[PDB]
This record gives C-alpha cells, sequence and structure tokens, in this order.
RNA sequence: CUUUAAUGUUUGAUGUUCUAACGUUGACCCGUAAUCCGGGUUGCGGACAGUGUCUGGUGGGUAGUUUGAUCCGGUGGUUCUGAAUGGAAGGGCCAUCGCUCAACGGAUAAAAGGUACUC
RNA sequence: AUCGGGUAAGUUCCGACCUGCACGAAUGGCGUAAUGAUGGCCAGGCUGUCUCCACCCGAGACUCAGUGAAAU
RNA sequence: GCUCGCCGGAAGACCAAGGGUUCCUGUCCAACGUUAAUCGGGGCAGGGUGAGUCGACCCCUAAGGCGAGGCCGAAAGGCGUAGUCGAUGGGAAACAGGUUAAUAUUCCUGUACUUGGUGUUACUGCGAAGGGGGGACGGAGAAGGCUAUGUUGGCCGGGCGACGGUUGUCCCGGUUUAAGCGUGUAGGCUGGUUUUCCAGGCAAAUCCGGAAAAUCAAGGCUGAGGCGUGAUGACGAGGCACUACGGUGCUGAAGCAACAAAUGCCCUGCUUCCAGGAAAAGCCUCUAAGCAUCAGGUAACAUCAAAUCGUACCCCAAACCGACACAGGUGGUCAGGUAGAGAAUACCAAGGCGCUUGAGAGAACUCGGGUGAAGGAACUAGGCAAAAUGGUGCCGUAACUUCGGGAGAAGGCACGCUGAUAUGUAGGUGAGGUCCCUCGCGGAUGGAGCUGAAAUCAGUCGAAGAUACCAGCUGGCUGCAACUGUUUAUUAAAAACACAGCACUGUGCAAACACGAAAGUGGACGUAUACGGUGUGACGCCUGCCCGGUGCCGGGAGGUUAAU
RNA sequence: AGGACCGAACCGACUAAUGUCGAAAAAUUAGCGGAUGACUUGUGGCUGGGGGUGAAAGGCCAAUCAAACCGGGAGAUAGCU
C-alpha cells in the first residue's frame, strides 16, 4: 500500500511511504544469511573509482536463489520478507524434501501459494520453465542467457519481459528499456512479474533518506573549481548528454533493436 | 587544542618498527643507509 | 592482334554452413577441508571478438612552450672535386630565380590569454 | 530589482508606473505557509550609547624588598 | 594546631591510552621552582610493584595486512587462493576484613569457584578440518518488579552544655556485613509425549528439517530480587593503659522497621518503525574413515598443575600532547545532602585545595563590574555594546497557511508564611488479626504505621513573596533561500555548498563508468521500478520562439583521403 | 513517530571585550545554533603528491599546500640586489 504522511514538521511533509502489511515482522532465515560488509566506492587500490557511495545502515546478505535447480519438486510459500539488497520482496519458499530457501516474490505470491520449477511446471505464477516450453506472447522475469547462469534479465520489483518471437533454437524478449534480445532456448526464466509494483511511489522525504540508504551528496560540476572539474562532459572529459557509450561488437549479434 | 602528534605506541611501532620497515624493500634500504650512517638507535622501538 | 566462348589454373571482395585455433566473469569432476588457478568432459559463439606493428580522424584529458637577411633550395653551365679503380649521388665555382619572411641587421620551419590564489 | 506612506527633516525602506544603458522562463520566471547566530527599515519597553559624564568596588599603573627579557 | 576562603557531575576516587621510578624514607641547598626556602615532581643513598580467579598471554574473528601454488608486469613489483596474522569484539573462574612510609581482588584470616593430567571404582560405544542448535546482535518508546542509594522512626553509647530556655515529642555518632551454596519467586519465551516415513542438510546419521498419525493438555527453558547458610565470625561508636609523645595494645553495646528511588538488573526483555539491524570460536548433539577382550566417554573419590609478562606513581594533570611547573586538549567507571522537573543552578558531607612573588599608598590612565538626577538612541556606517523581559498555574491568542503550524503569538490575573477543610485531604505504599489454600516467596477483608501533591477560606509581615542563582525582549514591513544541515583548521557561516523532488542522457549485464602498462576490482554478489553523468532545486502556475555556428544521433547520393 | 520544540554533557565558534615582544604560533568571559541524528566520539585500518580526499572553500594532506616533506641532478640559471 501507498500512504503520504501528514506535515507534522518538514522532513515528513513531503514522505511517501511503501507499506506492505503481509511483511514477516520477525527476524530472517539465519541459515539462508551472509555478511555484506560495505565498500563505500573503493576498490583493491582502495580509490574511490564510484562516487557517490558511503554510510547506509547495516544489512545482511539474504542468499536468494535464482537458478531454481531443484526441479520436479512442490514447494510451499511460508511467508514474505524485505531483502535490503533488492528492491522487490523476497519469498521463503519451503520444499517437500525439507529444505528452504529465498525466491523473488511475483506480484501474484503470497504465503501458502504452492510452486514447482523444472520442465513438468504449469504456467501459474512464480514457476520455473523455458522459453521453448513457454507459450509466445508471455510475461517472464529473472531471465537466463545462458543455461545454468542463474538468472540477470526482470530482477528488480515490477519488471518483466515479453517473449515476442521464437526463431528455433533462439527466443526473442522485449525488455523494460524497449530492448529486443535474443536468447537461447535452454535458459531458464520465471512466469508472472516481480511483485512490490509500488517501488516508485516512495519519495524519500529528505536528505536523510538518500544518506542512510546509502547515498553521499552529489556535488554539480558548476560549483567546482576548473582544476576539480571540466566545467556538457564528465569530470573525466568524456563528452555527455547524448553519447554512445556501447562499444562491444561481440554480444552486438544478440542485439535485434536498440533503445527508441 | 590537541595537537598533531598524539602518543601511541602500537601504531608507532605498526608504522614504522622494523617487521614494519622490513616487510618492504624500500624499508630496508632505509635501515641500511641509517646502519651505514652509524646511528645508535636504528629504528624505534623499547 | 580488335571482337567471344564450355573446359582445367592463380585467385581475391562478398554470402551460407562447419569446427580444429581462439573466448567462455555457463555447467559437471579432480588437484582441494579451496568464490584463486590449472587440468578432463560438455554446451554456447567462432575464424567473429580480442590482442601485436603501421596507418587516417578525434583527442587541454595530459605534457613542453609562446604571446631578400636565415635554412631550404627550382633551374642552368663549369669533368673543380667526387671518399679502391671508372661512373653516378653529394658538394665547390659563375648566372638567375621562389617569400611588403616590411617585426624590413631578419633569435624557431612551427606558439593565443587570466591570476584579486600568486610567487 | 517619477508619485504617496512613515520622521519636522528619509541618496535607506515600503507601495504605484516603466524612459528594462545591461530581467526573463530548468546556467529557469512568478508567489509561497513554516524556517534563518541571513540583508535593510519601522514601532512599544529598556537603558551611560549620547546631552555629560560623577562616584565606588577588585587587578595593573605608583613606592619598597627578591628575581629579571625584548624588539631597535 | 585553631580559625577564614574555594571545588565538590570536581578543582573528588578509580582507571584506559601515554610517560618510565617522577612513589616512600634518610640526607643537602652546588644548578632548577619566574622571589626566599630548612621545602619539592631538584642533587646523592636505600627501599618499594608478590595473581589459576585483575588484564595481558592464549582459542576465534570483522575492517584490514601478509600470502605457499597461481595470474599479470621490462626489473623492482601489483592482484589474489589455501592458509596466517589482525581487539576496537565473542571464551573459565573471588569475595569480605586486616596490615607497610610505599603492594594489594596478588600478602595474612574465612568461606569458595573454574580448566586440564594422573590413579581407583560402576557402566557404556567412541570418533572429525563434516552436519545441526546456540553463540547471534538495529532504531525509538511505555509499564511492572526490584536494587545501589538517601530520609524518617525504634535501639544502643554519650550530652544537658561557658550569652536567655533545653531529662525532653531534645542534641551528637552508629545502627555495615560480600562471593559461593539451597529455595527458587515477579516477569519473559515456548505446546509437549510416542510411533512411522522422506530424492533435504555437496557421503552417512539415532542430530536438525519436513510429512503422517495415537495421547495429554500440561510440561520445558530463561529469569532480577527476597529468604536461610556463609556469619554465636569480621567490622563496629566509645572507654581503658602507655607514647620514641607520630602513635601501639585490650575491650567493645544496638547492628532492626517503613518510605522514596534510580540512567543500574530482570531487559541480547516487551510494543511498534523501516534505514531490515557482524563473523568465527568455546559449548550440546549425529555419525564418515578406524577400532569396538582395546582405546575413548560418562559419574564419584584422591592427588597434581594452572606456566610467562604489568602490578609503584600522574592519568582532565606540575608527571600525557602543547619547546615551560603553559588560563589549551585528553576516552570510560562511581558520583551523596537541602531547594530544584532536571547530571542546570545556590550552599554543603566524604574527599581535595588557597593555584610559587609579596609588603605599602589608594594619582592620571587601562582592564571587569555596581549605581545614577532629567531626557531615552538625540552618539554610532549600523540599537555594535550595554539595558530590559525571562518561571508555574488559569483566560485568551491575529494576518496567512501546504491545515501541521504561526503560537509560549500578542495580551490579561494568583504565586510568601500560618490554622481550618484534613489533631495532613486526594493519591501511593501498607503491618498484625480473620477466612480460603491447586499448601507457600500463594489469594480476599482490613487499614495499623509511613509517605504525600493540588485547591478554597481566613489570618498575617514586608515598598517588592517566580523575593537569591537559573531564567525568550515584543510586533509590523520586506529581498534572499523550501526547510534541517555543511563549508574557506588560523580575519569571509552567507544569497554560498549540499539536499528530498524534477527533466535529459548513457548503460542488456564479460553493461556503462573509474582505479589500473595487465591481471583484478568498486559498480554489484546489484541488474532497466537497476547504476553513472549532466542541469535545476520543495509546493502551485508553469518552462514561449529559433537547428544558423560548435557538439550528439542517423544516412549514404556524389569529391578528398594514410598505411598497403 | 518526528533529519520536532526549550535546555544540560558534547560538538562549533555567530557577536562584543581582553590578549598581538600575550597565559595561548587563534587563547579566555557572557551571550550563541544543534543537542535522537545528514550527530558525535574511543580504538584499529584503507584511499600517498600532478596524486589522495573534499555537502566544493582552490579547502585539508602532521603549526608548512594554486601542487607536502626528506636526499640527489645542484655550487640548476639570475642581462638582477
Amino acid at each position: 500500500a501507498v500512504v503520504k504522511c501528514k506535515p507534522t514538521s518538514p522532513g515528513r511533509r513531503h514522505v511517501v511511504k511503501v507499506v506492505n502489511p503481509e511483511l514477516h515482522k520477525g527476524k530472517p532465515f539465519a541459515p539462508l544469511l551472509e555478511k555484506n560488509s560495505k565498500s563505500g566506492g573503493r576498490n583493491n587500490n582502495g580509490r574511490i573509482t564510484t562516487r557517490h557511495i558511503g554510510g547506509g545502515h547495516k544489512q545482511a546478505y539474504r542468499i536468494v536463489d535464482f537458478k531454481r535447480n531443484k526441479d520436479g519438486i512442490p514447494a510451499v510459500v511460508e511467508r514474505l520478507e524485505y531483502d535490503p539488497n533488492r528492491s522487490a520482496n523476497i519469498a521463503l519458499v519451503l520444499y517437500k524434501d525439507g529444505e528452504r530457501r529465498y525466491i523473488l516474490a511475483p506480484k501474484g505470491l503470497k504465503a501458502g501459494d504452492q510452486i514447482q520449477s523444472g520442465v513438468d511446471a504449469a504456467i501459474k505464477p512464480g514457476n520455473t520453465l523455458p522459453m521453448r516450453n513457454i507459450p509466445v506472447g508471455s510475461t517472464v522475469h529473472n531471465v537466463e542467457m545462458k543455461p545454468g547462469k542463474g538468472g540477470q534479465l526482470a530482477r528488480s520489483a515490477g519488471t518483466y519481459v515479453q517473449i515476442v518471437a521464437r526463431d528455433g533454437a533462439y527466443v526473442t524478449l522485449r525488455l523494460r528499456s524497449g530492448e529486443m534480445r535474443k536468447v537461447e532456448a535452454d535458459c531458464r526464466a520465471t512466469l508472472g512479474e516481480v511483485g512490490n509494483a509500488e517501488h516508485m511511489l516512495r519519495v524519500l522525504g529528505k536528505a536523510g533518506a538518500a544518506r542512510w540508504r546509502g547515498v553521499r551528496p552529489t556535488v554539480r560540476g558548476t560549483a567546482m573549481n576548473p582544476v576539480d572539474h571540466p566545467h556538457p562532459v564528465t569530470p573525466w572529459g568524456v563528452q555527455t548528454k547524448g553519447k554512445k557509450t556501447r562499444s562491444n561488437k561481440r554480444t552486438d549479434k544478440f542485439i535485434v533493436r536498440r533503445r527508441s | 587544542m590537541k595537537r598533531t602528534f598524539q602518543p601511541s605506541v602500537l601504531k608507532r611501532n605498526r608504522s614504522h618498527g622494523f617487521r614494519a620497515r622490513m616487510a618492504t624493500k624500500n624499508g630496508r634500504q632505509v635501515l641500511a643507509r641509517r646502519r651505514a650512517k652509524g646511528r645508535a638507535r636504528l629504528t624505534v622501538s623499547k
């Protein structure tokens, strides 16, 4: 749900929160947790490779399984949890054999729902099926470019891709960026669209929200001195604002249409 | 005000101790120069 | 020899297909109590991508600087010489020619500004 | 960023016009509640800021004893 | 030695880091102390630091360092695996009293506790770098139980007292006792017992997880405090005998109740919030390999060992950092009495100091203040500085507004003390007796006793009762910026910077971008609702025209175009 | 609940005064803004010089920064004092 806080004070006047009443109000599943030390934009050399990253509240990494190698094992959704690493809520899935994992929760998934992966799976949301079995003209998420990779496309909230064409061993996918990509049929994908589609409605209210979310203040180029910044060009002299940086010549064979 | 030098034995030893210097060749060269100059206090230590 | 045609040859530019080089920050097994790395199998692309030399364009992002003279010689004639011998190239001798190179005794063939952050 | 208000007296301030040297619509234009160790003006109280300074309380200043620099 | 003054959330006591004998005694004023000095943190000599229970040490680990093989790089060397280091964290254990001039949680006295080795006894399957649980965690906030602690009352010993009275409902001091042991309560968490089965826990498993059933409805875990033992012991006011007159020895009464109460414990608790809140080891359990007449483990007893290192002193300062015996800076713990909402403020207990130049006089002038006739900003670039209000309770509070605010707007009235309501009310706590009891730390009545606001009336003294310290000046117009916030350490705190929002642009993930000769990294263990860059800066109206010049995109008609 | 309100410790120095051979190579007195966070702090490390970091002032990088310090080219050059 989306709510607007009353203007009891500045910093709450413009706050819009995204409340999910069915999220688990308890500790996460410890066995699937993992430490995630913040980098602050530093690399092995210790220099700031990427700016505007630092601070923020501590967050523990959730081991979310994307490959979905449990084929032919029906499972039940125990509950839904909040994943700080992902913009979309995760779902705890318990299999019949007695093993628990974290999966990306689609829009139509709730506690107690039934899921089944593998080729022998239904068309209900949350199931994993190769595009060859999936009917053409369907919406999928968590798609793979290589078999066994795990899943790389449509992983954020409310993100999904459309299966448009079936050219033999290849399948054409339209992405949310307006890009047509050709992918092998043996790859896996998940039916439906990711949940928590209301992620846009949050506005973060004030500076502190972004500050503790992991973003540091950004300084405009004009305010910087000539030595520090060229001031449209990037801080390193690259002409931004309408210059294509795509120079690969390796994956272009899989490119069908560019963004528009 | 608090002056620049705030003593700390652990940091001093780990930043200018013999092991810290000799971990790299440059510190070994510094030690060689110190020995050539014949300074009684080769490095900082208790 | 001008003018044409099936055949076997040198072949290259381009198109389709294949794997054996090449990549795999795809998967499985071992060294291995190992997200490194290497090796064995397989799938995925594949003579593409990428890298090495040369080369066109862009490149204050960075680095060094500035704010008939001269060199070069165009042509001539002259076997004067011409690097072992004989030629030739290159120089020397006489003539002439190409720049208001006029900042005109002309310092480079090749160079504009700010500092009130200054020294 | 000429006319009226405030003072008897206002090159400041406010409101009205535009003869805009040389405002102007995201190097953004117009208002905006609340906010400000922000720029300016006015009004009520207040008082040594002033008319005009006067006295007193403590450390120096001055005398004595001991020690005892400086720039030039 | 007696007075006077100061700190007393410290100017007191412990420490952490940092110093290295500055700590005590004897001895001296050669040099130092901004003066003298017999003195000292000064000179010489002697003494002083006792640890199984404190910490280090040691087991594990985060950030991070090194890095066997390996990748890369002219060399040096850079990255990184397995591994090893790395407390700012997690792991086992002691309290009370006494003593030296200097050590004490180390020494002595009393009572204990923890980890391993060895041997005896009765049983039994043991066995991991492997698996499971726990270890193991955020912010904010309310209540209850308590306790450290303080007040009062009773009890004990003493006093009746030099200026009026004080055998009385009066004054002075004490009224303390730990760790461990057993009971386990307030409170919190969780439904248990048995059987059968399962491709899950990178092999297996009686262990965890999951699926079925039969049974009861209770059990299990955690848990401050209090109660008895510890303890007819120590301590204890005071008195007594000697003093190298500093001090030593003997003795030793009561050692209870109520109230209030913490930021400290129950509480890593409980309720909500999105910013979703370390890891490993010790610890309990299961088996793999191997052995099961062994070995090994469990339970009780006896014994041994627990090594090595620091233990002085200062630690908000004269001893540390500032060249100083420097008005500066330095992390944590304890932190009482009265008034006070309060760790503020005023005075004090414990405890510590009077800050290492003073003696005279009281000129101008300087520094910090007090008062002031009349005016009240007329001085000044500018109400700069000064001056004034300032608290509680009750009434009341404008324009605008994003409906929250403005606002404590502004502006009005009572604040002292005593008696009554009420031989102290409401409220809080709450004994003894009585009755039940699923029988003890169990439940009702009851109010004994203690504590105890707020309000009315009346009286009363003062010029003034928020009587001291503490403690907003107020309103209007207006440019700027949404606001909070940050900046030129050491002259500019702002309209500047930043900001949530907005628009453009790039990136299909071996993504773009940046550090890198390269490896490899951050982006991101994220992925188009995602990340980088650009410009503006909330919210409402909005954001009009122009593609000529320079960039960006796409094109290929036609000309130029190097290497070759 | 509040990047809420008044106000202690804590952070900083917005105004005035003293201090410029001062007690201090930016100090002291009273006012002053925040004081539950975009807060601060103890400890241990990482980012190293045409580079680091920087809510961006040409600010900080050991009292030195429009390019630190140390040793060398180096007795650099100086038509200048």
